């Protein structure tokens, strides 16, 4: 979205409750934090308390594996809620950006006043707390699904093209999957048809070789701040940070059956930080349980056996496919009757042209008769 | 030589000059008058990286002791080997 | 207080100006620079400590482990010391932008107050200096004006072969 | 044919033999500019650009063009 | 060329096997080992660690073709000449019945 | 000290914006292996590989702008001088060795240690791995150097080749009608093959040149890619 | 918020000057947008007539350049050192004189390493000026 | 039929390039120069060949308007700016630099002169800038 | 990259495009300069510069 005067108003009526709100919410998270945390560490796996390290087999490189560096808290319901765990992800969100902006703050002094004007005339990186009122946060979920359609696109042809290029699918099978899964959000993907290319990716890129450039239009679709974009495993941490969370309040509800009993606007906001339900697209109850349920579905049995989810790169790929929507066209039939170049109808056609209109049209057989007959002579003459 | 002559650029329009001394201590009073307001703590990274390199830099010229003489880097004439001065 | 703004303009007429360095300015200026390596070596040691202590468990026992590069006995015994060490405690071992802060941010406040002062010392002993570049100092601090030829104006000591300039 | 580097483009022949044998040719059909078509001499009845212009008289007004561009200043000298 | 693994634990050679400039350097000679830069590069070489040879050597190349080079040429110290110009010593200092300027108070 | 001065493109920027307003294909590149480092199936890189096409691309437009168009009389090449092509090649070579240098691998170097075990590693290898460092660097400085003397070396021939045939032409035409005839039409007739051989060589010269000024660098980067197998 | 980092804020209306601009992409277009105009590169086209029209143009007003801008000092210099080592010495001059001194430069420039070198080494004995004539 | 151009082909001859499957081949075995199907298509034998389509006046059953919703989609977004508009913006844009490039070209190569003439009759021989004013102290 | 275009058969067909009419213009200018400097430059009036030994290039680039 483009910055705005009145967008700007609201922030700056805003701006001081907004500070308030985000330092209670702070205090609120960090409890919840501090629970998942301490959980993590006492009942964690070996692996994934002590951090092991993964590395890349071309430049040993280390980054987070999925397997040994994310772990799904079975028992955190005894500890958090469903509700708690939301709320920590909104407001590490915000918090990310509060962190970035802050830290412009500190670098440059008081030189980021104007550029702080710019920052508060759009909604796409102040936090969820400036809005005070429901339309406020309605204009401000807007912005962000706009970032998110601006963003995903680049993310879904990166990743496809990369693997169209350089690789083929095995089996008909995977080749189906790979086929249905960029499919426009106009259209419904069956999740089991898709869930191959989970395995087929795995053979290609895992989570932890995600490149640095995949990885920044990633985090651009997920409203993460990219600038200072910096070394790859820092948004890489953010993002596994955010997911682990995400993947804990999914074995919950799917466990619970939560989302049956969740309302209409918390199921809504549950879809929407999962990337899979534009609050544009004015989605009733119906499409957003079919959405949800798809989303558990791809995930699979194995998710709820084990606590293993599908390749991230995969699944982030198929939740934001929601995000890509068909191909802009307007404008009637009818200018298809119209003519693109008219304004070269002054200038005729030139002794090359005519001769090639000659040769190339109706009577191009007669002509290519002739000649043909003509060289022929003169070829039995020389001889 | 006439041939050299060729290998030249065919469309010089004008020539200024400026001292080393009169553009660095202009320079430096911008730098000055931009670092100077309150709003901008010594301790932030933007002025530590306006100020700490050219004190280094200076510092390290003023620490110098060599035992040769290195001529005026802006002499009259530098054409002349034989002749530093 | 922003000393450098003020120094800036100092040291850039003292290497205009450096014939008139005496003994004791070098010595100064040579202060300066072994404070500022000073500076930079406990601000290494301080990002090398953090780095360690904020290193993970896995990260540790691989640093730290076998092999051996030399195996003279002493190497394995301060290797296994500094991992039992680090690895009996509790540590806090963030990743990604937050161990960024957290080894960065002390590393540069203490490097940016130690020169800092540093500075500030450096102005104290320009001041305190009974030469013509601590005049200079004493003057810029008042008028805030560098004088330039201030040497040739008060006439300050030159060698014995070269004081024909000032017979006036 | 070729001018110097620049060679004339050919239209590749796309009927067999058999097929090019049917072929009627009627060059009653044919524009006036294009009859007793020859590939080495397409253009030998095309129409010139200005009436009664010919190629030598281009290359002599560029003859003439050089001589004034050579001899101007031997009638209208100027001075430094 | 081809993708680098790192050898297991059980693949690395023990130090004793690796040999300086004149011969093994085993027990009572262990503590040479720090010395001898031969027998340095051939153990880094037993455990596959190559990179310690080839690393600073790559880095300083580009450290002087970058960075010190051009400093040397610009700023460098060139030989001294026969006869120095050594300082007397004796310029600076403020002329008699000179009134310097108060310090800052 | 401030020279302002003008490319001689001005012209040529001019029809670019003229012919280039609407969009047209591109077929023929004159560096074409910066877009096909991959010729096996199922190998792809992490590395960003094909950073250098864009780059690639605008260097061949930009040298063929100039060095091209050289070949027209009292056309000048704006930017024929020995430290500025030292200073473009330094710009791309050294930006990618530190693309490289930055992604702290020192395995990558593992290379540069030429030979194998057998080998002696202080009096040998090491001494190798001297050479070959040395030799990174000398092959940015022969790329820039190989292209500055070519288009040096070219168009000095050419204005003294030029010169000579104007002299005689000029000078020596009278004796067509004169009863020596015969040998300046000979020697007219050899100044033209000479004249049509220098032009045709130094046009293949020119786009040659530029083919190994970016093969240099593309040999840069593939010295240090590392290709993973898909499964 | 003051200003857009999209192409896509307009500042003019569609229809503005869209008859001058038609006939400027017609000219481009014509020659251009031919399946035989097959570029190397974008830089070295395929139709014939773009170098039959563009190689002379290009010659012509480097050597207009050339002439009247950079062999001129050449020749300025000349006319001054060989005649008084002035400009108003030379301006003394008439014009048909200085015409004589300038083909002289040229004949020069003609001959240049392959012309006779009496043209600028005085052989012994010529009675004209030397070098220490206006000294 | 009108003198138009056609879909670009980059000098290339489709029956031997290496996307030549993506153009449809007609009767007379000759691949289309375009995505869309050619009756005509030919192939020139210069030093290169290369593949020509003469556009020509041809009927085809022209199934009759659909309804807008079936191909009507309504996803454009800010930043958004179609092919035509981009045509249009880039025409304008070219047309100017165009006039300024012309105008630049003139006064370079027949009005600006060359500096530092040894006669002084014509262009600057160089300045001092940035010299001091008002500052009695600094001499 | 000379794929093709208008290819005048002979000298008179350089008449039936403008380009080659501007080309052969050209052409005339290029080879008819040639006779033009053989008719100024070895004419019978042309006459040395007197003071030509009074200084040459040759002097100043030495
Ligand atoms: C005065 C001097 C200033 C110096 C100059 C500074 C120049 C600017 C540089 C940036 C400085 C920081 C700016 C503020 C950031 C906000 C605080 C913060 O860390 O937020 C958390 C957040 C953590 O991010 P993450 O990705 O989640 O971290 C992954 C970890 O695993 C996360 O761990 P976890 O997953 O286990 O979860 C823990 C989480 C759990 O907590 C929670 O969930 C609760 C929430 C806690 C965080 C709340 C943050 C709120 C941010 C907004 C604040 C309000 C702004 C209001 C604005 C309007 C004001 C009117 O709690 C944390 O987030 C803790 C993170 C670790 C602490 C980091 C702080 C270390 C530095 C401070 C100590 C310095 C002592 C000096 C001693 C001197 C000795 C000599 O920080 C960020 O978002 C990162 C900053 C983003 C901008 C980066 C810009 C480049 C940085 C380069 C620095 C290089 C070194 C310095 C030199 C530079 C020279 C060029
Ligand atoms: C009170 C408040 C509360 C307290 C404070 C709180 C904290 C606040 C601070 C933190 C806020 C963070 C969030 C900020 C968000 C907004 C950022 C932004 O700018 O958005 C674009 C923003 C509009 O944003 P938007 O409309 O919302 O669209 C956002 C979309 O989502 C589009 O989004 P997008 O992603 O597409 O846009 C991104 C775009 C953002 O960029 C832009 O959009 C560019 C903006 C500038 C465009 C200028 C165009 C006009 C130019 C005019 C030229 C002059 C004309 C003639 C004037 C004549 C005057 C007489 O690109 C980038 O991100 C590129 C980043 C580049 C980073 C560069 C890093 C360099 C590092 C150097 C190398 C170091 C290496 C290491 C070396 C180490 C050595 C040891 O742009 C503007 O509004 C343009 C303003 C133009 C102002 C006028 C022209 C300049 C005037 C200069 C005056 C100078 C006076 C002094 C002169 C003295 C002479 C001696
Ligand atoms: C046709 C002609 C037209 C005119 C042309 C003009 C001439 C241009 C010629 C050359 C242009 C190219 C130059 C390239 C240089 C090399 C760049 C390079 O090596 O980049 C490496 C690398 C590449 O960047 P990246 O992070 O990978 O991603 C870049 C993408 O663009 C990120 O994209 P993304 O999509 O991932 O993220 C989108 C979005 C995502 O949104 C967010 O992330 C949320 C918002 C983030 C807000 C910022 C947070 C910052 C946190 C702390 C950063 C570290 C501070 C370090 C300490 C301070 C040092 C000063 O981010 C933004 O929207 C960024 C907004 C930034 C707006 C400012 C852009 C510059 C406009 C000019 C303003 C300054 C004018 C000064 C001169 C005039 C003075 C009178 O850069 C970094 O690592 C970033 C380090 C940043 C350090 C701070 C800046 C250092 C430079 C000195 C600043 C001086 C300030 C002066 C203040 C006023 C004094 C009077
Ligand atoms: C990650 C990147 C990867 C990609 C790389 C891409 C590029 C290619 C690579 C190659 C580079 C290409 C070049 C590009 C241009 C870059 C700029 C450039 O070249 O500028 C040079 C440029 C050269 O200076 P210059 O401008 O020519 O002026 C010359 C003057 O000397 C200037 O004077 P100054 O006043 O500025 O002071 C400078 C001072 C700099 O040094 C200092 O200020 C003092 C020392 C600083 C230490 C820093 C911390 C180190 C760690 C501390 C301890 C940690 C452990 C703690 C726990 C211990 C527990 C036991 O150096 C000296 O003057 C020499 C003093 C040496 C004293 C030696 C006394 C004798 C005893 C010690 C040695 C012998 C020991 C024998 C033991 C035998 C045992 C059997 O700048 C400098 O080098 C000096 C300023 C910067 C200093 C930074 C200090 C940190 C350096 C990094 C250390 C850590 C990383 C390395 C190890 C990594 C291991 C994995
Ligand atoms: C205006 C301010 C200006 C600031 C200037 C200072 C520079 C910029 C400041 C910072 C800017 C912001 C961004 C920085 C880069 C961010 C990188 C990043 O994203 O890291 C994420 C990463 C977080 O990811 P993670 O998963 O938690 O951990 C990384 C993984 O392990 C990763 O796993 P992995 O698999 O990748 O493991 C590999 C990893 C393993 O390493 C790590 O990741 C561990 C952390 C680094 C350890 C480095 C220390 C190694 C030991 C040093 C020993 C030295 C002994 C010397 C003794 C001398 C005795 C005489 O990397 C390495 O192996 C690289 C080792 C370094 C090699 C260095 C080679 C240098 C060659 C020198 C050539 C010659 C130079 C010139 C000549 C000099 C001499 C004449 O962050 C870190 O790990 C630490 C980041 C620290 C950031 C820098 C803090 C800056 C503080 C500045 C203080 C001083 C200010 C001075 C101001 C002056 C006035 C203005
Ligand atoms: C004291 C005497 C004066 C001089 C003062 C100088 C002060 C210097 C300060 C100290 C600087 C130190 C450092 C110097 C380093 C120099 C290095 C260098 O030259 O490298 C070679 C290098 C050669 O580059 P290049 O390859 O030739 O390409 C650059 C070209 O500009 C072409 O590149 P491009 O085509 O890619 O450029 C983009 C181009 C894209 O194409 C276009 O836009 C086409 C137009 C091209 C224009 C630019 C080419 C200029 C051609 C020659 C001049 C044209 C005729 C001027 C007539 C003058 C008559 C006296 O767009 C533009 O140029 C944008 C500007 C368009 C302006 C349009 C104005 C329309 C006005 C309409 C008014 C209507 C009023 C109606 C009223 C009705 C009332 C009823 O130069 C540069 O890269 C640029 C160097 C500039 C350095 C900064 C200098 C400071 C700024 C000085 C401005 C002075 C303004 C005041 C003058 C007033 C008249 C006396
Ligand atoms: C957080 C750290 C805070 C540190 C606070 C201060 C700690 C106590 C003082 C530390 C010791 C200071 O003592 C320091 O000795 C060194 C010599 O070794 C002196 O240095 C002197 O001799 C060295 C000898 O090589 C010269 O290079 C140098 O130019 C000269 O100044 C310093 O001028 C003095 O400051």
């Amino acid at each position: 979205m483009q910055g705005s005067w009145s967008v700007l108003k609201k922030n700056c009526s805003n701006f001081f409750p907004g500070l308030l709100a985000f330092a209670q919410q702070t205090q609120e998270a960090y409890g919840i934090w501090l629970r998942i945390y301490n959980r993590q560490q006492k009942y964690g796996p070996t692996d994934f308390v002590e951090q092991s390290e993964t590395f890349s087999p071309d430049y040993h490189k280390r980054f987070h594996s999925q397997d040994k560096n994310m772990w799904v808290d079975k028992e955190l319901c005894t500890e958090v809620s469903q509700k708690e765990v939301a709320r920590l992800m909104t407001y590490k969100l915000d918090m990310w950006r509060m962190a970035h902006c802050a830290g412009a703050l500190l670098a440059t002094g008081g030189y980021a006043i104007p550029f702080g004007l710019f920052w508060l005339a759009n909604d796409t990186w102040v936090p969820s707390s400036f809005n005070l009122t429901g339309e406020e946060l309605r204009a401000w979920r807007e912005a962000q699904d706009l970032y998110r359609y601006r963003s995903a696109p680049s993310y879904l042809t990166d990743t496809k093209w990369h693997f169209d290029f350089h690789a083929y699918p095995w089996n008909e099978t995977q080749e189906r999957a790979w086929d249905d899964l960029f499919e426009k959000n106009d259209v419904r993907r069956d999740p089991k048809v898709v869930r191959p290319a989970a395995e087929m990716y795995d053979g290609f890129i895992k989570f932890e070789l995600i490149r640095r450039k995949s990885l920044r239009h990633l985090c651009r679709s997920m409203n993460i701040p990219t600038f200072p974009m910096l070394a790859r495993l820092c948004n890489g941490t953010r993002v596994r940070d955010y997911w682990n969370l995400a993947w804990c309040e999914d074995y919950m509800v799917i466990t619970q059956r939560l989302h049956e009993s969740m309302t209409d606007e918390e199921l809504y906001d549950y879809a929407w930080r999962r990337y899979l339900a534009p609050y544009d697209k004015n989605l009733n109850r119906e499409q957003l349980m079919e959405r949800v349920e798809d989303y558990f579905e791809f995930l699979g049995p194995d998710f709820v056996a084990h606590g293993k989810a599908p390749n991230l790169v995969i699944l982030t790929n198929y939740v934001l496919g929601y995000y890509n929507d068909p191909a802009y066209l307007e404008g009637d039939i009818s200018e298809l009757d119209k003519n693109d170049y008219d304004h070269l109808a002054s200038w005729g056609k030139d002794a090359f042209l005519r001769r090639l209109e000659f040769e190339n049209g109706p009577l191009r057989d007669q002509v290519e008769a002739h000649t043909q007959r003509l060289l022929a002579e003169r070829a039995a003459i020389a001889k | 030589s006439n041939p050299a002559d060729h290998f030249r650029p065919n469309l010089k329009a004008l020539t200024l000059y400026a001292e080393r001394q009169h553009y660095v201590d202009r320079w430096l009073h911008v730098k000055e008058r931009w670092l100077a307001p309150w709003y901008l703590p010594w301790w932030s990274p933007l002025f530590q990286l306006g100020t700490w390199y050219s004190q280094r830099s200076r510092n390290l010229f003023l620490v110098e002791n060599h035992l040769s003489y290195r001529p005026y880097k802006f002499r009259r004439n530098d054409e002349d080997r034989n002749n530093p001065y | 207080t922003k000393y450098e703004l003020k120094m800036q303009y100092f040291d850039e007429w003292m290497i205009r100006w450096r014939k008139f360095q005496t003994e004791s300015d070098w010595e100064i200026e040579k202060g300066r620079q072994w404070w500022r390596r000073f500076n930079m070596a406990v601000s290494g040691a301080l990002f090398c400590g953090l780095v360690l202590y904020t290193s993970g468990t896995a990260t540790l026992k691989r640093q730290y482990g076998l092999p051996h590069f030399f195996d003279i006995g002493v190497d394995g015994q301060a290797k296994e010391t500094m991992l039992k060490t680090l690895t009996s405690r509790w540590r806090y071992t963030p990743q990604g932008y937050g161990r960024v802060l957290i080894t960065g941010v002390p590393t540069y406040i203490l490097f940016v107050t130690l020169e800092h002062y540093r500075e500030r010392r450096r102005m104290q002993q320009y001041l305190q200096q009974n030469t013509v570049f601590g005049e200079q100092m004493r003057r810029l601090l008042s008028t805030g004006k560098i004088e330039e030829y201030l040497p040739v104006n008060i006439k300050a000591t030159l060698p014995a072969s070269q004081q024909a300039i000032y017979n006036y | 044919y070729n001018m110097l580097v620049f060679r004339d483009p050919k239209r590749r022949p796309q009927l067999s033999e058999e097929e090019r044998a049917k072929v009627v040719v009627n060059q009653a059909e044919w524009p006036e500019e294009f009859k007793d078509f020859d590939p080495d001499d397409p253009y030998k009845n095309s129409p010139e650009i200005i009436k009664g212009m010919s190629s030598w008289n281009l290359f002599l007004w560029g003859v003439e063009c050089a001589f004034i561009y050579q001899f101007y200043e031997l009638v209208f000298p100027k001075s430094i | 060329g081809e993708l680098f693994v790192r050898p297991k634990l059980e693949e690395i050679p023990p130090a004793d096997q690796c040999r300086g400039f004149f011969g093994p350097l085993n027990d009572s000679l262990k503590f040479l080992r720090l010395l001898d830069i031969k027998w340095m590069m051939n153990r880094a070489v037993a455990m596959r660690r190559e990179y310690l040879i080839a690393t600073p050597t790559l880095f300083t190349f580009i450290w002087m073709f970058t960075w010190k080079g051009a400093v040397i040429y610009f700023w460098g110290d060139r030989a001294p000449p026969r006869r120095m110009d050594w300082n007397t010593e004796e310029t600076g200092r403020l002329p008699l019945g000179f009134k310097p300027t108060p310090a800052p108070l | 000290m401030f020279l302002f001065f003008f490319c001689d493109l001005f012209w040529l920027r001019l029809l670019l914006c003229m012919y280039y307003c609407v969009w047209s294909r591109l077929c023929f590149i004159v560096y074409f292996n910066c877009l096909m480092l991959i010729f096996d199936f199922l190998l792809f890189c992490l590395f960003d590989l094909y950073l250098f096409v864009g780059l690639c691309l605008f260097l061949l437009l930009w040298f063929m702008l100039f060095n091209l168009y050289s070949l027209i009389l009292y056309y000048c090449i704006t930017y024929l001088n020995l430290y500025l092509l030292f200073c473009i090649v330094f710009l791309l070579y050294i930006a990618f060795l530190f693309l490289f240098c930055f992604l702290c691998d020192f395995f990558l170097f593992n290379n540069l240690l030429v030979g194998d075990s057998f080998m002696d590693v202080f009096f040998i290898r090491f001494l190798l791995c001297f050479l070959e460092c040395f030799s990174l660097l000398c092959r940015c400085l022969s790329t820039f150097l190989r292209l500055f003397c070519n288009l040096l070396s070219s168009h000095f021939l050419l204005l003294m080749f030029f010169d000579f045939f104007y002299f005689i032409f000029v000078f020596f035409f009278y004796g067509v009608f004169c009863y020596w005839f015969i040998l300046f039409i000979f020697v007219f007739c050899f100044c033209l093959l000479f004249y049509v051989f220098l032009y045709l060589l130094d046009l293949f010269a020119a786009i040659l040149q530029l083919f190994i000024f970016c093969n240099m660098i593309l040999q840069l980067i593939m010295d240090f890619l590392l290709f993973l197998l898909f499964v | 918020v003051l200003f857009s980092t999209y192409r896509s804020s307009r500042l003019v209306s569609k229809e503005f000057l869209h008859g001058p601009v038609m006939r400027f992409r017609a000219l481009g277009e014509y020659y251009f947008q031919r399946a035989w105009n097959g570029t190397l590169n974008w830089a070295l086209p395929g139709e014939y007539r773009l170098y039959a029209v563009m190689i002379p143009f290009i010659y012509f007003y480097h050597r207009w350049h050339n002439d009247h801008t950079l062999d001129r000092d050449h020749v300025e210099k000349a006319m001054i050192m060989r005649w008084g080592g002035t400009l108003e010495d030379v301006r003394k001059l008439s014009a048909k004189d200085q015409l004589r001194v300038r083909c002289f430069t040229d004949i020069e420039k003609l001959y240049s390493a392959y012309g006779p070198k009496d043209t600028y080494l005085q052989p012994p004995g010529d009675t004209l000026p030397g070098k220490d004539f206006y000294r | 039929v009108g003198n138009g151009p056609t879909f670009s082909t980059g000098g290339e001859c489709m029956n031997t390039c290496d996307i030549q499957n993506a153009f449809p081949m007609n009767d007379r075995g000759v691949r289309s120069s375009s995505p869309f199907q050619e009756p005509n298509t030919a192939i020139y034998d210069s030093y290169l060949a290369w593949t020509y389509f003469q556009p020509m006046d041809v009927h085809i059953e022209k199934l009759p308007a659909p309804e807008a919703k079936y191909y009507q989609r309504h996803t454009k977004k800010p930043w958004d700016v179609s092919s035509t508009e981009l045509t249009e913006i880039q025409s304008r844009k070219k047309y100017f630099q165009t006039l300024g490039y012309l105008v630049a070209f003139i006064y370079l190569y027949f009005l600006m002169p060359k500096e530092k003439s040894f006669s002084g009759l014509s262009g600057p021989d160089g300045h001092w800038i940035m010299l001091p004013k008002g500052r009695p102290e600094l001499f | 990259m000379l794929l093709g275009g208008f290819v005048p058969r002979r000298f008179s067909q350089f008449n039936r495009d403008p380009c080659w009419m501007f080309f052969i213009f050209s052409v005339g200018f290029w080879l008819g300069e040639y006779p033009a400097m053989m008719i100024k430059y070895n004419a019978r009036d042309l006459v040395y510069d007197p003071h030509r030994y009074v200084w040459s290039h040759h002097d100043d680039h030495h």
